[PDB]
């Protein structure tokens, strides 16, 4: 079942429907950007649509192909955004072509927007009735000088991933630096090529036996010292 | 006259990868469970095979490797390599 | 004959002369594979169907004395193959061509090979030289995919030191781990016999896959179609993406004050330098420094060549600008006598 | 009018078949 | 020794009273075309990895 | 880079170009035929086009889909020739359906044809300015009473070929007769079967051991006599 | 109108290709 | 007319898909 309130479900029974409104939120905090709020249309005052107090500005956005299924391939709906004045290209050249971000689609009925969107003022406003979905941007299939097409995907979709992440190595580590297994917290001692530096900005392990010996954590080495198992 | 439907395909090719657009990438062999967990090399054959199905191979440098045996035969040797030094006792 | 197979030193101009000698060079090994009687598909294609000069350039580039991890000096790629199983010729050719990071193409009625060697610009394109479709914009860009961008690679190489057994070497980047996800990919390093070569191949794959991430397709008139043969390097300067005025065909010019009358409102640099490049008679790229823009519309060049008539296209180059390069990969010919170019 | 429409539809169908093959060869699906 | 054809042998230790001995003789095909000889003199031949 | 001369490269950029002429040469000499010159167009005097001195007769022809690529399958452009009066059928039944021949496509700008093609006489004539391509016919996909369609392919195409072309061993030889590896140059002694003969017309080798015994040439036999290695 | 016709042909060339893929792999086809 | 055009486009799409399957399975391509 869905988290649909009783009031909106009851309203979604009558013949004389209201106007469906779709609003989009592009979240880039996890990738290094900001939160952008878009709406396909504006109110009667020629103003950004106000919902839950926040404002969605008008911009041509169109999402097509939302197909949830359990078999076959995954779902890859398409989002089209007008690229005029180079606005999309500006963030694309900066945010690595909008790869890894999140998109949230909220759909609302017209009779529940804030009262400031209507000259008479809606008395039926209720800023808690909407339907929410989230997806992740996969690629920018085409961004011309007039438009831009993004492919969407489910966050939990598996593609190109293998289950047994463990890999057996001979003289190379397998985990990160200082994360969980390299319980190192002392001063910087080494760098990429195992040089005796003492600066923290250049401290990165070489993923070798010599790096471990330098950092005195050879007891936590991921590379088994077999090597000569296939020669004999 | 006109030649419509160009249908640019720059986007479709990248769908399989970008490094493949400049390099065909090396082929990889399959894994036989019977051959334990060893990985077969595509350019070296240490084991000495049988001269039949396997095509006459080619060498390109170093690589102590096996062969394709054409004739194996075991008999009784002679007592003495040559010359007049032919002692037995 | 010019090639010494011991120290790998070239001395003089090379002619179409071959001598029998021992070698372990990858390019010439491929050349032997392509053309040879008996087993080397010699009865199918002649010796004149393959670009031997491209092979010579590849072989010259192969031996560059890259620095190894052990402090030694070794050639970049060493040919070591023992083919002992029958398989499709196309597959063997692709495996050979994947080591030296090359690609074969039927260019100029000859089979030639191209690689990602840093080269010079060949030709320039802007809005005037390209044609837009009914949509409105002529350049169509595209990018790679999140899960398509590999950053962890395992390479299988034979290890003569221990037992001539296979060994897997891993290469990855921490910053790519932080930015994108972890994408693991396996590929054997065909012909590898040293850890340094396998590591170099993996590093090349990850770096090429991380940096080259943009592909643009567009269209070009007849002149450009005849000009670019295939797999060349050209600049695609676009004022739409650059939110500036990159330059286009100038209308008329003069000779006394060298008053060049363009058709777009240009904009000079702040305080350092700026140049503009036009074409001449023998289709060169004549560059001229610019001092002052008289009337925001008219240009004053220093020494213009009296060969521009009306259709010369000018490109205006400022400083501190990341000039955009492109390598053409796909070229399509249609009956309207225009060409479709898809480049990276 | 005539064979122009036929050629147009033929190219469009070929492109669609290429896209279908690509999308069905992927991890999910029937692995064509 | 290299060039196109070569031969070699090791002095056998044998004899010590009348007996009989076996002799395994086997021919192997390595590759095709004019190949170069072994890198070394004669110790390139490896029987049971020695 | 291409081998196009400077002057034609300069002219191709002109805003007011001239006509583009395409001329085709079909060469069957490697198969046992002749050289045919075709041009889709003629001059203003209703005469075959004269280029470099030779004459390309007017005849229906049209090439389509000329593509060059480095990835995927090798491109196969097509050629269409009108088969009226049975002209194509006249050679199809004689030259084994034009399989194995060569086609040469030369493109030329109209302002460089010989002066005899123009009533006033072209003064800007240069018989060394053209662009040349060559392909090989693969199959005749369609042949009717109105037309004929040929498929073209690159000479270097590697479809249906295996790299190492040796069978190693058998009871039979695996070479040619009187080549540069069999090394036989004597008088005729044997025929297709194991029958004595003394005529050069029916000299044939069964490529078995008996043939070698007949020809006193066994040291050049390309079959290793193992047999029992597979059994024992 | 153009784009409606193009989208119609594109979507029509989808299930056709899918059915072709499915039938050519059943018993005696080319297995896609 | 509707149904005739629909059946014609469907059959043409099937032919195109078959041709694409045949042409992509030669030596290279994506090897469908
Ligand atoms: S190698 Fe030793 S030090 Fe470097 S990361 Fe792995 S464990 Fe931590
Ligand atoms: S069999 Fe003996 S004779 Fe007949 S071809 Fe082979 S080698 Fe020459």
């Amino acid at each position: 079942m869905q988290d649909i309130r009783q009031e909106t479900l009851n309203e979604c029974t009558r013949a004389e429907q209201s106007a469906s409104v779709v609003l989009w939120e592009i979240d880039l905090t996890e990738v290094g950007g900001e939160r952008y709020f878009f709406c396909n249309e504006q109110n009667e005052k020629g103003e950004p649509v106000t919902w839950q107090g926040r404002q969605y500005q008008p911009y041509p956005i169109q999402g097509s192909g939302f197909e949830l299924n359990g078999k076959g391939t995954s779902t890859r709906p398409t989002l089209t955004v007008s690229n005029l004045y180079g606005m999309v290209t500006g963030m694309a050249e900066d945010m690595q072509s909008l790869v890894g971000g999140t998109v949230v689609r909220r759909k609302v009925y017209a009779r529940f927007l804030d009262a400031v969107n209507f000259v008479n003022g809606n008395s039926y406003a209720d800023p808690e009735q909407e339907v929410i979905s989230r997806w992740r941007i996969e690629q920018c299939s085409e961004l011309s000088a007039v438009s831009a097409s993004f492919v969407l995907s489910t966050p939990t979709e598996t593609d190109g991933a293998v289950f047994p992440g463990r890999i057996m190595l001979a003289n190379t580590c397998t985990w990160t630096y200082r994360g969980d297994e390299c319980g190192y917290s002392g001063p910087a001692v080494a760098d990429e090529y195992d040089q005796p530096t003492s600066d923290i900005t250049k401290d990165k392990c070489s993923k070798c036996l010599s790096g471990c010996k330098f950092r005195n954590n050879v007891g936590n080495f991921g590379g088994f010292l077999s090597i000569n198992k296939l020669s004999q | 006259g006109m030649t419509g439907i160009l249908f640019s395909l720059g986007a479709s090719m990248v769908l399989g990868g970008v490094a493949q657009m400049l390099a065909p990438k090396a082929r990889t062999p399959r894994i036989q469970t019977t051959d334990n967990g060893k990985q077969n090399t595509y350019f070296s054959s240490l084991d000495n095979m049988v001269a039949q199905g396997n095509v006459l191979p080619v060498l390109y440098g170093e690589m102590r490797v096996g062969s394709r045996v054409v004739s194996q035969e075991i008999s009784t040797a002679d007592e003495g390599d040559g010359g007049q030094v032919v002692v037995i006792g | 004959s010019n090639y010494n197979p011991q120290t790998r030193q070239y001395s003089g101009i090379w002619d179409g002369t071959f001598k029998p000698a021992y070698s372990n060079n990858m390019a010439w090994c491929l050349w032997d594979m392509l053309t040879h009687p008996r087993y080397g598909m010699g009865k199918r294609l002649g010796a004149a169907d393959v670009d031997k000069w491209a092979l010579y350039v590849i072989g010259q580039y192969c031996d560059q004395s890259v620095p190894d991890g052990f402090g030694g000096t070794e050639p970049r790629i060493t040919c070591n193959a023992y083919l002992t199983t029958q398989r499709k010729a196309w597959d063997v050719l692709s495996d050979f061509c994947s080591a030296m990071r090359c690609m074969p193409v039927w260019n100029g009625q000859t089979l030639t090979f191209v690689q990602d060697r840093p080269s010079d610009k060949t030709w320039t394109y802007n809005r005037s030289n390209v044609v837009m479709p009914d949509d409105g914009a002529p350049f169509r860009y595209s990018f790679s995919a999140l899960k398509d961008r590999h950053n962890a690679v395992e390479v299988n190489w034979i290890d003569p030191n221990n037992g001539w057994e296979t060994a897997t070497e891993l290469v990855e980047d921490t910053q790519a781990i932080a930015r994108y996800g972890r994408n693991v990919t396996k590929m054997d390093a065909f012909g590898c016999t040293s850890r340094g070569q396998a590591h170099r191949a993996g590093l090349w794959l990850i770096k090429t896959e991380l940096l080259e991430t943009q592909t643009v397709d567009f269209s070009v008139g007849a002149e450009g179609l005849r000009h670019v043969p295939g797999d060349v390097i050209e600049i695609c300067d676009d004022d739409y993406a650059g939110i500036s005025t990159g330059g286009r065909v100038l209308a008329v010019n003069s000779q006394t004050r060298t008053l060049t009358l363009d058709r777009e409102i240009t904009l000079p640099s702040s305080g350092t330098a700026l140049i503009s490049l036009v074409d001449g008679s023998g289709n060169p790229v004549s560059v001229e420094v610019q001092s002052v823009t008289d009337g925001v519309k008219v240009k004053v060049s220093r020494v213009p060549d009296g060969v521009a008539e009306y259709s010369v296209w000018e490109l205006k180059l400022p400083t501190l600008r990341q000039r955009l390069f492109r390598c053409v990969s796909i070229r399509e010919n249609d009956d309207g006598t225009y060409a479709i170019t898809a480049v990276q | 009018i005539g064979p122009a429409a036929l050629k147009a539809v033929y190219d469009m169908a070929r492109k669609g078949a290429r896209d279908e093959i690509q999308t069905q060869m992927r991890d999910g699906g029937l692995f064509s | 020794m290299g060039k196109g054809s070569s031969k070699g042998h090791t002095p056998r230790e044998a004899k010590d009273n009348l007996k009989s001995t076996q002799l395994l003789s086997v021919i192997d095909a390595i590759s095709e075309g004019p190949i170069e000889g072994p890198v070394d003199g004669l110790k390139s031949v490896l029987l049971n990895s020695t």
